């Protein structure tokens, strides 16, 4: 009785390494609308993530989207962790900037 | 064209005392109103800025609505359980959604009023605004119940009267933010790749509304098989983003062009690397 | 301006 997460990590404006910005994690087509996600810098979780109020679309599935304001590197890896009873394990999406 | 819908939820949890009750209302696809049951003077709250004008009579009023909707989905919760056999302990949900489409002429196109409980289809309103549809088995006893009370007309009441009156109301008082539609901006970017090949991948961004189509075209026609998107996504500030990408021989890459269509252009984008 | 349903389910 339940839809299974699709994810998508990306920035809000072009990225461009030392300029400030903001990382969008976009969690849609779930069910049950209990979700957990965490925005992650390095492994380790991102302190003060923002979170949408829930939202439903017109299939009837649910959907959120959780952002940060983050300053991209060359070298610093952003992620996104859902946690959701479809799953058995939470799956971990990494920002791609090319994506 | 236009639009105005309400999105209700209300969802039971194991344990848990009383389902959490959640309604969204949209003018032209985009929210306006919002009640929740979880904050702490729960009520009907503005969700644009030019809802403010509203008075307080009207909140008060719509905050007694949801309250009642609250008591309603409540009921319906506990009577779902027993048609689905369902024993205690478990999670539930249950949603509407209802509203109106008004065609340019401001008059009424469709009405809308449809069910789901966890996420399926539970029973909806038809088009004729008389007559209902509903496939479980679980589900014809609400059917019958309702042919024979004439649920229907006061459905079909609200839908061809306040919600038609109302969202008329609605698009007076909100010209300046409710009539825009944000040109993408387009552009294609090269990604190198295994064999010879590199990645074609057109960008559309800053746009609204979200609905847009790309597509690739090898000098002429397109490619349905051999590409590659993405799902449309908010950039958060209100405009959305979408790319799209095909894979190409290197050097021979600008027989390639790619196409974006979006309400709001005067005429479909045409772009190559 | 918000829907009031008729019957429960």
């Amino acid at each position: 009785i339940q839809k299974t997460p699709q994810i998508q990590v990306y920035s809000r404006h072009p990225p461009e390494n030392g300029k400030p910005n903001i990382l969008n994690c976009y969690v849609t087509q779930f069910h049950p609308p209990h979700i957990e996600i965490q925005m992650l810098k390095n492994g380790k979780k991102i302190p003060k993530v923002e979170m949408s109020d829930m939202s439903f679309s017109k299939d009837w599935s649910f959907y959120i989207l959780a952002h940060t304001e983050f300053t991209p590197t060359e070298t610093d890896t952003y992620a996104c962790r859902v946690k959701h009873d479809s799953m058995a394990e939470p799956k971990t999406v990494y920002w791609d900037r090319d994506m | 064209p236009h639009s105005m819908r309400y999105f209700e939820t209300a969802v039971s949890r194991p344990g848990l005392e009383e389902p959490r009750y959640i309604s969204v209302g949209y003018v032209d696809n985009k929210e306006f109103v919002r009640f929740d049951s979880d904050a702490e003077n729960p009520r009907y709250e503005p969700r644009a800025p030019w809802m403010e004008q509203e008075g307080p009579e009207y909140w008060e009023r719509e905050t007694q609505k949801a309250k009642g909707q609250e008591q309603w989905f409540r009921v319906s919760l506990r009577n779902l359980l027993g048609y689905y056999n369902q024993s205690a302990g478990g999670s539930h949900t249950l949603q509407q959604m209802s509203g109106c489409d008004l065609g340019s002429d401001w008059r009424l196109l469709r009405g809308y009023l449809q069910f789901a409980y966890e996420g399926r289809d539970y029973i909806a309103l038809n088009e004729d605004l008389k007559t209902w549809t509903a496939a479980d088995m679980a589900a014809q006893i609400t059917r019958r119940k309702w042919e024979q009370s004439g649920a229907a007309e006061h459905y079909k009441a609200y839908l061809e009267g306040e919600c038609v009156e109302w969202l008329h109301r609605y698009l007076k008082n909100g010209n300046a933010t409710l009539l825009r539609t944000d040109s993408p901006k387009a552009h294609v970017t090269h990604h190198p790749r295994s064999k010879g090949e590199v990645t074609l991948r057109c960008w559309a961004l800053g746009f609204y509304p979200a609905d847009i189509t790309l597509t690739w075209q090898l000098n002429g026609e397109e490619l349905t098989q051999d590409m590659e998107l993405v799902e449309t996504r908010p950039a958060g500030d209100g405009t959305f983003q979408k790319w799209a990408s095909v894979v190409v021989p290197l050097g021979k890459e600008q027989n390639y062009t790619c196409r974006v269509y979006h309400e709001g252009l005067p005429e479909p984008l045409t772009l190559r690397w | 301006k918000a829907l009031y349903n008729y019957a429960p389910i």
